[PDB]
């Protein structure tokens, strides 16, 4: 047993609720936290999240940014600055964005402004990895 | 179309010589028959049906009250004695509003029926949009929060007041 | 007492009583908003610190306040504004921060060369993650590396109750690495430099959303007090008028009938 | 209001009505005479008229005024002893039967008393308001309609006048522009005999249960305008939806006005109100829609109305 | 006795005990004295328009005076309270040092044209003169002054 | 036991006498002598010794106040002629308190030593927690949101409230 | 208060007292009277009696209240003159001697004053009372108790009552209806004795100190009307929450209160009142609730009282 903990600022999800496994699109890739889990902290990245419910059927989310927390006890939290349900996102507008956005990397030389459109690039890129 | 301007000063000629006839003082030293001075000057204003010519008088009586006291005698008196009043207040005049005329006070009985059908469809709904207004005028800047609703009650409002 | 002094204030009371009522129904909206919205916010709050209070961590050997710019919610500004003077004395190195005015107004005067930032439009838009974000930018983009600090704010209880807290804040990314860290592994020194940084947005998020479901609710409470106090003092002038418009009245007629009385 | 009690009292109880008019405005006599023709209640052919009236006009001398009041009285005197009817008096207005009298005793010469009434207030009510009762023979019921000066009801007229009223029918204009007809404030209209002991067990329980209802409406309505209407409990939506439907069934038709309004007129009978309403607040029409309790006679033209067509 | 007086004349000069409290000599009231020749046909436009608006900022402030005593200053917005400083200011450059009451005020005795007081008042509506003090326009003459009272009352 | 109800009324009634009769119109035109109209007459009530008899007239006089305006001129003199009062305030009454009698007002001077020793065992500790409910207890609604000393008697008054 | 004040200094005295019964209730001599030769300063036995008594009660008429007032003071100036000691003069109710003046200057002839009262108001009451004097020859300490009509401290009766005066404690019912005991206004007293040069200049500073605390609290009471505590500033704050401490310090249970208040009464000494007082102003005692001050006798008591409360 370990008590999950996924929210947004604007909606929650899971409070202490029993899960088996999480997967979680962090900086160093995708990794899987299971029940005794290693204390490991990692920052999140544009992805899909995989949470494995206790009867079968699993329920999948995207992310935006935000961190991961798993602990010396059995305990799972995980927050994010916008998390939406793979429900309620447009396969169309995400192409609209991602093209737009690779049009603006080479229009722009500036060190800081590079950085600003690449990472919009990074997140619409992910937005069809799962739609 | 008369206008006695004014009754409160016909009052204080009439109250002179009751109490140098030396007729009994009442409020304000007034005698017993000051009511029914002004009630029987003022019946007299009428409209007369075709069987009698048809023809009308109109009354328009001017009362000065002292620190806006409607209540005082002789201003209680022609309240009563009339068929309507409008009311001019000195903080309406110097913010800007003229003719002062307190719409929330001022009332005719007659009203409706006099004003043209072209007034009628277009009087009410100021009649009450202005109701409305005066319900939440206070609050005419410090309701930055306030819902859409007030909020054009209160655009509305001001704005008819600028046309009146 | 004088029938142009009563009426004076039955003016001006019916005026505060009116003002005062629809300041509680504004404030009452916006209670009932950020009550709803705290209640995600808490629990976000809630995982934000668990990690700082399952693994002890200390400093070996930065005050921000959080409140609003609108008054008159009774003492909401006032209650942190004496626990950031208590610790402002009480300690070291003090650099302060205050969100919303009203911090920059009370406890300015006091320590006016201790300000490192000020902002303003706190209480009038409900806040959210995006104003937390611009806090936390403001905080890193100056060159103050901060040892360890402590956010005070108003926790929401209930309508009526709330209590000032204080929440230290371990977000020295060289103070990150302690003893009790020692249990965790798997980590980058610049991994801590990106989660310190976001953990940091959170719990200034989660004292912004809690202080204005605090602070609206007690402008609710002491608006409705004000106006039912005007209730009272309206009700109460009232009838002395009357009292005097009558005595008025028959002290104006006995002072002629006397004279009259008298030939 | 006032024509349609004659007509309910000559209907109900076959007794006759006074409008005694003290204080009459010469263009509102002229103007309430036709009224009363144009509606029904006098009648100017044959002798099925219902009232008497008595006009005492602001033209004459106050001793006309503070009589009249007794003219009419007299009036209606005789249908309450010799006809043994239960009549129904009308004062318009009371005040200025104060003020007629206070005139008179200043006029004559007495040495005024409190707030420049005369000494003899009291008794100069009383000598009227005590022949107006229940007798052996009959009774005199009478509706005296009131000016209180300065809105101050510590002012000795209304004062004096309250230790004789029995109950209070207040006419409102916020009520009347909301459409309810008569324009009556159910909350602000009092009487004495609101008492289990006189009007009974079950009409006591059914108009205090109507009196909360609505007092709960007003108690969230600051609640309904700034909050949410969807975030009120099962308890605090069904009171407000049940509160609406109370309101409107106070409305009532009035066969007076079948001349203008063109609807039927209805006089609904006493045990037919206090189990309407009963089963309002007891939820027995919580499915029927607001629109179907307004402008009807009891509660069976509610729910035949709520049919319509959909 | 005076009231009966009122019925009696063509211009009405009003004073308070209360305008007078506050050092506010001539304790004239604004809101409380009437002209006939007020009118723009005698005046002229721009002197009539100049007066009402003086006037009005002044009933303004009245109206708030009671409100912001009890509720603070800060519920007012930018356009509010720029009203209350400036009436305070119009309240204030009203008071004029008199050249009688020399033995009171303290002050030599002022006599100003009528174009440099309906160029006076003009301005301070204007908000022309929002960055200086209220006491600058205590008790001076032409508005020249109340900038000059400034400069000195600056150091 | 003698009810007068009620003097106020019994005023106004000698007080058309004393104008009527011409004498000097005082306080709320009420003559000189209202207090002795009512000092003569509830002295009369009184607690005659053994030796007399031991007979005892006891009276209740009733006073119509306006408004609750206990400072009035008629309502007073009588606090200055009885032994006590009991007030009754429209504002418990409209509440559907009944009787309606204010507790924090109303006194009984002598007449505690007059009291039945088995209700002084049960109405001493009713009054003492009466008090201590009545000392500011108007905040009302939070239900279980304040102390825990404070709560239960807020949870005492209102019960030893509906029994009375 | 006036018999707390008997308790107090009449028993304990060397001298005589006289007691002036005038326009009050017949039971309240009743009570002195069987109180008193309880006491043993009226002696039945033997003749040690102390106090004489004189009455003139509101059963009597308007003549005999005129002239029982004279009558008492007159017995108290033989006492005073032709054997010259210390008297100890008590009169309640001193009103009642304008007031019966009041009942037949009417009667006697006289046109109205203000509120119609005597004209001769002004030196009906000097002559009589300016003879209750200490004189060369020996000393008279008179307390009168002053019944004010309708609450109105410029009724023309106690506010010509002042000017004969040395000391005056004014007791309002605003006071009473808060529960403070002595209702005695500690702002509208005053004594002509408080001047440093008498009392002493520790007794002067104190009574200043408390007075100027008291006046800044009254004059901060219409802000927290509306606004409420809580909106204050931190400097006020503090003198509202000592001001509040001194307000039921100066409250006090009385002996002659106690068959009604439950509370054993208290006398407290000069130096514990002036180091009392002392204290709460230097802000010794800012941690004590406000309730531990409460109808106690000395500080030492307000102490123990916040002690109980654990």
């Amino acid at each position: 047993q370990m008590s999950f903990t996924f929210a947004s600022p604007t909606q929650v999800f899971f409070n202490s609720a029993n899960v088996r496994q999480v997967d979680v699109p962090t900086q160093t890739g995708a990794f899987g936290i299971l029940a005794a889990h290693v204390p490991t902290l990692q920052v999140l990245r544009p992805g899909l999240v995989v949470v494995h419910a206790e009867d079968g059927t699993t329920s999948k989310y995207f992310v935006s940014s935000g961190s991961v927390t798993v602990n010396a006890d059995s305990s799972v939290q995980l927050l994010a600055e916008e998390a939406v349900t793979l429900d309620m996102l447009d396969l169309g507008a995400a192409k609209a964005n991602l093209e737009k956005a690779q049009s603006e990397l080479l229009g722009a030389a500036d060190e800081a402004t590079r950085a600003e459109i690449q990472i919009r690039i990074e997140a619409n890129e992910a937005l069809v990895k799962a739609l | 179309l008369i206008i006695y301007d004014d009754l409160s000063k016909q009052a204080v000629a009439y109250r002179q010589m009751s109490l140098l006839l030396r007729r009994p003082p009442g409020r304000e030293a007034y005698p017993g028959d000051v009511f029914y001075l002004h009630s029987r000057l003022l019946e007299r204003a009428a409209k007369m049906n075709d069987a009698f010519g048809g023809g009308s008088l109109t009354a328009l009586p001017v009362i000065e009250t002292q620190a806006g006291d409607v209540s005082a005698y002789i201003p209680t008196n022609v309240i009563s004695i009339t068929d309507g009043q409008i009311f001019l207040e000195t903080e309406l005049f110097y913010k800007g509003i003229r003719p002062a005329i307190n719409v929330g006070l001022s009332v005719s009985r007659v009203g409706s029926a006099a004003q043209t059908r072209a007034m009628k469809q277009v009087a009410g709904t100021m009649k009450l949009e202005l109701a409305q207004y005066r319900e939440v005028a206070a609050f005419a800047q410090f309701g930055s929060d306030l819902d859409a609703a007030t909020q054009q009650l209160l655009s509305r409002g001001v704005r008819l007041t600028e046309l009146l | 007492a004088t029938l142009k002094d009563i009426t004076r204030r039955l003016k001006s009371i019916k005026n505060i009583q009116k003002i005062t009522k629809s300041m509680k129904m504004v404030a009452a909206a916006k209670y009932a908003r950020a009550e709803r919205e705290l209640k995600p916010a808490r629990v976000y709050g809630v995982g934000s610190l668990a990690l700082y209070e399952k693994a002890d961590i200390k400093t070996p050997e930065l005050i921000i306040g959080v409140s609003s710019d609108r008054g008159l919610c009774g003492a909401i500004h006032s209650s942190v504004a004496k626990q950031m003077k208590s610790e402002a004395a009480n300690l070291k190195e003090v650099k302060i921060i205050g969100v919303g005015d009203k911090i920059r107004s009370i406890l300015h005067r006091t320590h006016s060369d201790q300000f490192l930032v000020t902002f303003k439009e706190v209480g009038r838009r409900p806040p959210t993650f995006g104003d937390a974000s611009v806090i936390a930018l403001e905080l890193l983009n100056s060159g103050y590396e901060f040892d360890e600090g402590s956010i005070i704010f108003n926790r929401f209880r209930s309508v009526i109750s709330y209590k000032t807290e204080e929440k230290p804040i371990f977000s020295l990314d060289t103070i990150s690495s302690a003893e009790s860290m020692s249990i965790y592994d798997d980590i980058d020194a610049d991994v801590l430099r990106n989660y310190q940084e976001y953990s940091l947005a959170n719990i200034i998020y989660y004292s912004l959303k809690e202080s204005t479901t605090s602070e609206q609710s007690a402008r609710m409470t002491a608006m409705d007090n004000a106006s039912k106090n005007a209730s009272e003092m309206i009700d109460k002038l009232t009838l002395t008028f009357n009292r005097t418009r009558q005595a008025v009245i028959t002290k104006e007629l006995i002072e002629i009938i006397s004279g009259a009385a008298a030939l | 209001l006032i024509m349609e009690l004659i007509n309910n009292v000559a209907k109900a109880h076959g007794g006759y009505s006074v409008f005694a008019g003290v204080g009459e405005r010469t263009r509102e006599g002229n103007d309430l005479y036709h009224e009363m023709i144009e509606s029904g209640v006098i009648n100017l052919k044959d002798a099925t008229s219902k009232v008497a009236l008595v006009y005492g006009q602001m033209n004459e001398p106050p001793g006309a005024r503070a009589r009249v009041a007794l003219t009419g009285l007299t009036v209606a005197e005789y249908f309450r002893d010799q006809e043994g009817q239960d009549v129904l008096l009308f004062i318009d207005n009371i005040f200025r039967f104060t003020q007629a009298g206070s005139e008179v005793s200043a006029l004559l010469g007495r040495i005024p008393s409190a707030v420049g009434y005369q000494p003899t207030l009291a008794t100069d009510m009383g000598t009227m308001q005590e022949r107006i009762t229940t007798t052996k023979k009959g009774s005199i019921t009478s509706v005296q309609a009131i000016y209180v000066p300065a809105d101050d009801l510590t002012d000795p007229a209304p004062a004096t006048t309250f230790a004789h009223l029995d109950a209070t029918t207040v006419l409102s204009r916020a009520i009347a522009e909301l459409g309810i007809y008569p324009a009556v404030d159910p909350l602000d209209s009092t009487s004495r005999i609101m008492d289990p002991n006189i009007v009974g067990s079950e009409h006591y329980d059914v108009a205090r249960g109507v009196q909360k209802i609505l007092q709960d409406y007003k108690s969230l309505q600051d609640i309904i305008a700034i909050l949410g209407m969807d975030e009120l409990s099962e308890e605090d939506k069904l009171t407000v939806s049940r509160a609406r439907k109370i309101q409107r069934f106070l409305s009532q038709p009035f066969q007076v006005a079948e001349v203008f309004t063109g609807h039927l007129g209805k006089l609904v009978p006493l045990k037919e109100t206090i189990k309407g309403f009963q089963q309002i607040l007891a939820g027995e029409y919580d499915h029927l829609p607001e629109q179907a309790f307004y402008m009807v006679g009891p509660i069976e033209e509610a729910v035949a109305k709520a049919d319509k067509l959909a | 006795a005076p009231a009966t007086t009122f019925a009696h004349l063509d211009a009405t000069t009003v004073l308070s005990r209360a305008i007078a409290e506050l050092g506010i000599y001539p304790a004239v009231d604004p809101l409380d004295s009437t002209s006939r020749i007020m009118d723009p046909n005698i005046v002229g436009s721009e002197h009539y328009d100049v007066a009402r608006g003086v006037q009005k900022i002044l009933q303004d402030y009245k109206s708030l005076q009671d409100i912001i005593a009890i509720l603070g200053m800060d519920e007012l917005s930018e356009e509010d309270k720029l009203t209350v400083s400036r009436a305070r200011k119009i309240q204030r450059f009203l008071s004029q040092p008199f050249q009688v009451a020399e033995v009171f005020t303290g002050h030599l005795g002022k006599l100003v044209p009528l174009k440099e007081t309906i160029k006076g008042f003009q301005q301070i509506l204007a908000g022309e003169y929002d960055h200086l003090p209220e006491q600058a326009f205590y008790m001076v003459g032409p508005i020249e002054e109340a900038v000059a009272k400034a400069d000195k009352l600056a150091e």
